[PDB]
């Protein structure tokens, strides 16, 4: 829902 | 027909595989299976090298066969699972892992793999549980240990922290020296005290995973252009990202493709992900000279072809090792110059990347040895944000006096001025300058809306909206896809912050905090009495852990206040309520740095050694606030404490940020693009002169 930089 | 013949060919292929001659290993495995088709281990082995080669469709078929032949082959279930996972079939992958565990309750790997699915889904306690099981079953398990270490990091469990770190470093050291793929992920490697040529080597080693997957395409080197004649005097830049859509990277650079000068540049945007329907994706599509949907071209060879045939001079990697990346495209090397930019905060370690776009404060030349790429310097900061464009309603504010504080009750809105002109008793405090509504009947109606928790009110025909209810008023405005069309009230009381306190905030995800950082903050909080710390439930399960270590450090529960994660616009906006922001030194706030600075909230930072720990300093340098950059932990605490105790100095610094955020180059996307353009042209002049990449440090 709240996007983040992910590996 | 002979099983002993077949067995030999398997042993011979296992040998060719240890020496990384994967090419030949396959040929042998395949002959082993032509001899004896019911050979379980050959099927399994062939499958796991096809998986390395990215030939997942076919690797799966051979795993299925391995199982058919040897139904108790727990190990083959687990690897099939991994193949299905890479094929985006998480449902069926999970079924494989569970099925392995039923067959062999004692088999560690399947437990670990199951934990990996849980981690990816965001359910972290269940991930921890399963990792722990795996480690009980197999106490020497680097993959599971490091993955668990990361989960613990995420929830801020710091049990046996110092010993845990020494072990990670130890595990990586051992794997690097035994020429194995490290268990720590490059995108995590900045969080641990790694021996740093280590971080570079971990990255390098992930780069190799691509080489293996592109070799099977047997593509000859591409013929790169050597002038700008075909491209009509224009330098062709391709941006490659999986994040043209609702993603931090788009919140930083969505305005840039449109700002390129069309006389000298032709801009291609290569999307790695389908249209998510958001305005961020709309804009890029509408403003880039060319927009190319590579999610429709899933084969890496055909995609690289397309890049080459479009005629790109500089290909920009905005992904590094983040989710969605397809570095195989860069490994194929379809453009003469290829640069890392913005989206990934570290080196790629890979040979196929030429430059990293950074700056002198983030990556000083002293530390060039951290990066495998050559450094290319932007003149101020390589960081940029779209806040001027996304949130112009926060360019000016106004307050309500409820007894002159700039952060207790705050109004923002495009039509704020017009509303204030309809009010009788507005006082104008000078700094621009800040209007102050006095406590009249109007002020009370606003406060009542906030207290009763109502959506919105009307006053003199203007719409006044409750800051906590914006997704109900206009959902696109909440996400940052539209500028809000109403006046928006934001108050401390909304978030349970004490009206008359010094508020120190940090809005980053909790994984960026470590026991030293929390110690530092506890120090600051004791020295500035009445102050509070403002953190997010990011994730919520991390909260009780912090509360715990906080009380251990002698801070009553009430000195740290946790809020839920907000929609993008509310999140940026509510930074205005803070007094100072305390930046995590382990891994800085990046997008979050820009977000807190746009609210005009000063931010104390302590630049570490890794790129990721220097970005905040770099942002502040550019803004022109050297007094917020600490040389050490003692200095950090001191700056923070001064800001909390010396109210005159606070007002001065706060005012300086509020002003500089417009007047400095930090949020100026036009100037940024132009600087970036100059940098591109340097890189090209250099290449066209027949040179291999070297540092562009101006
Ligand atoms: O790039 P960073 O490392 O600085 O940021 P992350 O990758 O950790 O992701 C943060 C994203 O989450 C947004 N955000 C923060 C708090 C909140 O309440 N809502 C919210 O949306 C940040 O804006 C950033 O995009």
């Amino acid at each position: 829902v709240t996007p983040v930089s992910t590996a | 027909s002979c099983p002993t013949h077949a067995d030999s060919l398997n042993n011979l292929a296992n040998i060719k595989r240890e020496q990384g001659n994967i090419e030949e290993a396959v040929r042998l495995y395949r002959k082993a299976l032509e001899v004896f088709p019911e050979f379980a281990a050959a099927h399994s082995n062939l499958a796991s090298v096809l998986q390395q080669q990215g030939k997942l469709q076919e690797a799966l078929m051979h795993y299925k066969e391995a199982i058919r032949i040897s139904p108790t082959f727990a190990d083959a279930y687990s690897n099939m699972g991994n193949t299905l996972k890479e094929m985006q079939d998480v449902q069926g992958a999970l079924q494989c892992y569970t099925r392995a565990i039923q067959i062999n309750p004692a088999f560690a790997d399947a437990h670990s793999n199951l934990a990996s699915i849980h981690k990816d889904s965001g359910n972290i306690p269940e991930a921890i549980a399963s990792y722990r099981t795996a480690l009980k079953l197999k106490p020497d398990f680097p993959d599971a240990y490091c993955n668990l270490a990361h989960c613990l990091q995420i929830v801020c469990d710091w049990t046996d922290y110092d010993e845990r770190m020494k072990k990670l470093v130890s595990i990586v050291a051992d794997q690097l020296e035994k020429n194995r793929l490290p268990s720590v992920h490059p995108h995590h490697s900045m969080l641990y005290p790694l021996s740093h040529g280590f971080r570079k080597a971990i990255a390098e080693r992930h780069g190799n995973l691509c080489l293996d997957k592109i070799n099977v395409l047997h593509k000859p080197p591409y013929e790169h252009p050597k002038d700008l004649k075909l491209s009509d005097g224009r330098l062709r830049v391709g941006y490659v990202s999986s994040d043209f859509g609702n993603h931090p990277t788009s919140h930083l650079m969505q305005s840039i493709p449109g700002m390129h000068n069309p006389d000298k540049f032709e801009v291609f945007c290569y999307a790695l992900s389908p249209d998510d329907g958001t305005n961020f994706r709309v804009k890029v599509m509408a403003e880039a000279n060319h927009f190319i949907d590579l999610s429709q071209i899933p084969c890496n060879g055909k995609a690289a072809d397309r890049i080459h045939q479009d005629g790109i001079h500089i290909l920009v990697n905005m992904n590094g090792y983040t989710k969605g990346a397809r570095n195989e495209l860069f490994a194929l090397r379809p453009a003469p110059i290829q640069a890392m930019w913005l989206g990934y905060p570290g080196t790629s370690g890979a040979l196929f990347m030429d430059y990293i776009i950074t700056d002198q404060e983030t990556s000083p030349a002293e530390v060039a040895e951290q990066y495998s790429e050559k450094l290319a310097y932007m003149p101020h900061t390589f960081f940029i944000g779209d806040h001027a464009n996304m949130f112009p309603h926060l360019k000016k504010k106004a307050v309500i006096d409820f007894k002159i504080y700039d952060n207790r009750i705050v109004l923002n809105g495009i039509d704020l001025k017009a509303f204030l002109d309809s009010l009788p008793d507005v006082k104008i405090v000078k700094m621009l300058n800040m209007p102050v509504i006095p406590m009249n009947t109007i002020a009370e109606a606003v406060i009542e809306m906030i207290n009763r928790g109502q959506i919105q009110i009307t006053i003199n025909g203007f719409s006044i909206s409750n800051g906590l209810a914006t997704t109900q008023i206009n959902n696109k405005a909440a996400t940052g896809e539209e500028v809000p069309r109403t006046i928006i009230v934001t108050t401390r009381s909304q978030y349970g912050l004490p009206e008359d306190a010094i508020v120190y905030c940090n809005f980053n995800q909790l994984y960026k905090i470590d026991p030293s950082t929390l110690q530092m903050w506890a120090n600051i909080l004791k020295r500035v009495p009445n102050s509070v710390l403002w953190l997010l439930r990011f994730p919520a399960v991390g909260e009780p852990n912090i509360q715990q270590y906080a009380q251990n450090m002698g801070l009553p529960q009430n000195r740290i206040i946790f809020s839920p994660v907000a929609p993008k616009e509310e999140h940026v906006r509510r930074g205005q309520l803070a007094d100072v922001c305390l930046d995590t030194p382990l891994c800085n706030g990046h997008t979050t740095g820009m977000d807190v600075l746009w609210a005009g909230t000063p931010m104390v930072t302590m630049p570490g050694e890794t790129l990721a720990s220097r970005v905040a300093a770099s942002q502040l340098t550019c803004l022109g606030c050297l007094e917020l950059i600490a040389k050490n932990r003692q200095e950090y605490e001191d700056i923070a404490v001064k800001l909390g105790t010396d109210l005159e100095y606070l007002k001065k610094v706060r005012g300086k940020v509020w002003k500089q955020r417009i007047s400095s180059p930090l949020f100026n996307t036009k100037q940024y693009t132009m600087e970036l353009e100059r940098l591109y042209l340097q890189m090209w002049e250099h290449y066209a002169a027949g040179n291999k990449p070297d540092h562009m440090i101006k």
